[PDB]
């Protein structure tokens, strides 16, 4: 009759990893009271809290350092530590409180570091110019023997008092095979409005591109221009598609009024 | 028109069986 | 209870695109919630075929007896039942008239789809459900209406509890994949004259029409206004 501990954890993890942006605490609290097994939730679903933060690109402030660093899979150093590649530190991250502690120096020197730094510098300016309170983190790694730059952007607005929350995430991977670089990206938007009922927008777009590679500073300039053009285009297309969706799909599901352009004559209906 | 504020009526009397999801 | 309120709060936050699996997961997690949770949260509508009359009809708890469901056209259960629950003779006549009335209603507002009406007796009147489903490769959508009406005959007092589930998805070059899903519930009340001028079905029809028009406009404002403005506030 009892639900196995394995299934309680699996279902808790499922709800947690599907929490809207900015609503982790509410979903965690619902789940806690449904399970009535705090140690099982905290130990058994630990992987789910970490997965949520890394999926969401959760930004965190590290005491004593400008700006915030993103929690992502690319920064996961294991044992609950993450990498801040701009400030060249690792730090402990509490996935429940979303708090950073215990910063320690991290040796990040490599032949790719100059490229990561040039891309990071160009990306920071880009994000500050194009987002209201965006953050970004740039990684440089060897992936199957290939030098890779990974640029991550996050921007959110949480307004629980007005019952809505939203988040933008984008992830740009540049595989550098001189004299070229291959570009693969995903852009993502999630919005939850729940003043009346429960409405959610979920959107994503895949991007593939190629680019010529020159110097580290000039290539960074070109990388950010690709990002800028694609993200500008995606955003405008979104806003335009709202109008089109209403004009086509929405009206096709239910009209505002019958073709008579008046509400129904029910005595006419019943007399037929 | 307003948010949920009163109870829905009872369903048909003398129905047999528990509620369940349809697949 | 608190576990029910937590379940209902989770359904307010988990992706509406997955209402069915959300409910199933909650009931698996806490089986004693099943009855109250399924009576509080409507599920997406499912279509069945009445092979006797040759017509589609919609499934809900209100036309379910055991594991069979009653068609509003044939007034028979599928699979057949020995003595399944059935409206009184007086109400069945009203039920036939209501299904025909709401077929016309649905044609005029939805230009397709499927509708079903089921009525049942109460001590001092009757109650009913009005169900409407309309569907839309790269451009999909679904509207599901569930209207539950309570009628207390005195003149008559009508109480209406209405849920609309609406989701739309596009997959396009510029905007990639865009998915809007949601669920909204509203209630209204009304006293009416009952006569050959305004019989019960006309009173109920006007109530349902008013409610759906109002909910449609609210969905329009939230989907294509509020979430759009939030998106643009993100960047």
């Amino acid at each position: 009759d009892r639900v196995s501990d394995e299934e309680k954890v699996r279902i808790a993890a499922k709800f947690i990893t599907h929490a809207p942006p900015g609503e982790f605490n509410e979903v965690f609290n619902d789940v806690r009271l449904l399970l009535n097994n705090d140690n099982l939730l905290r130990e058994g679903a630990a992987h789910a809290f970490a997965q949520y933060n890394m999926d969401q690109f959760t930004p965190v402030k590290i005491e004593g350092y400008d700006d915030q660093v993103l929690i992502t899979e690319h920064g996961d150093l294991g044992n609950g530590r993450f990498l801040d590649p701009r400030n060249k530190i690792s730090f402990k991250f509490d996935h429940l409180r979303k708090e950073a502690s215990d910063p320690q120096p991290e040796d990040t020197e490599s032949a790719l570091k100059q490229w990561r730094d040039a891309c990071d510098s160009a990306l920071r300016a880009y994000v500050k110019d194009h987002y209201p309170n965006g953050f970004c983190t740039v990684y440089g790694k060897s992936i199957d023997g290939q030098q890779t730059i990974i640029a991550c952007i996050e921007s959110h607005q949480f307004q629980p008092k007005n019952f809505w929350n939203g988040r933008w995430r984008s992830e740009w991977k540049f595989t550098i095979t001189p004299p070229t670089a291959q570009v693969a990206a995903v852009l993502k938007i999630q919005v939850h409005y729940y003043e009346d009922g429960n409405v959610q927008l979920v959107s994503h777009k895949d991007i593939q591109d190629s680019v010529q590679v020159s110097s580290d500073v000039q290539t960074a300039k070109e990388f950010i221009k690709i990002i800028e053009n694609a993200e500008n285009e995606y955003q405008t297309a979104i806003s335009e598609n709202y109008q089109t969706m209403s004009d086509t799909t929405f009206k096709a599901l239910r009209r505002q009024l019958p073709v008579t352009r008046t509400k129904i004559d029910w005595n006419k209906i019943l007399s037929y | 028109a307003h948010k949920q504020s009163f109870a829905k009526p009872k369903g048909p009397a003398g129905k047999r069986g528990i509620r369940r999801l349809i697949r | 209870d608190q576990q029910l309120d937590c379940a209902l709060d989770l359904m307010r936050r988990l992706p509406p695109q997955q209402i069915e699996k959300n409910l199933s997961d909650l009931i698996d997690l806490v089986p004693s919630l099943c009855e109250d949770l399924l009576s509080s949260v409507d599920q997406p509508l499912k279509i069945a075929r009445d092979k006797v009359v040759g017509k589609d009809y919609l499934l809900c708890d209100y036309n379910r007896d055991g594991d069979s469901y009653r068609s509003p056209w044939s007034n028979k259960y599928d699979p057949p039942l020995e003595d399944g629950a059935m409206p009184s003779a007086r109400l069945r006549k009203l039920e036939v008239e209501a299904n025909n009335a709401f077929d016309q209603y649905r044609d005029l507002y939805f230009e397709g789809g499927v509708s079903s009406v089921y009525l049942w007796d109460l001590d001092h009147g009757f109650a009913g459900v009005i169900l409407i489903k309309k569907a839309g490769k790269k451009i999909k959508g679904c509207w599901d209406s569930i209207h539950v009406v309570e009628v207390q005959e005195k003149t008559a007092h009508y109480k209406l509890t209405s849920t609309v589930m609406l989701w739309l998805q596009t997959n396009k070059t510029g905007s990639g994949t865009m998915n809007l899903g949601g669920s909204l519930t509203r209630q209204m009340e009304k006293d009416e004259t009952v006569s050959d001028s305004s019989p019960h079905i006309a009173n109920i029809g006007r109530l349902v029409e008013d409610m759906e028009n109002k909910i449609r406009s609210t969905l329009n404002e939230i989907y294509f206004g509020k979430t759009k403005d939030i998106v643009n506030g993100l960047r």
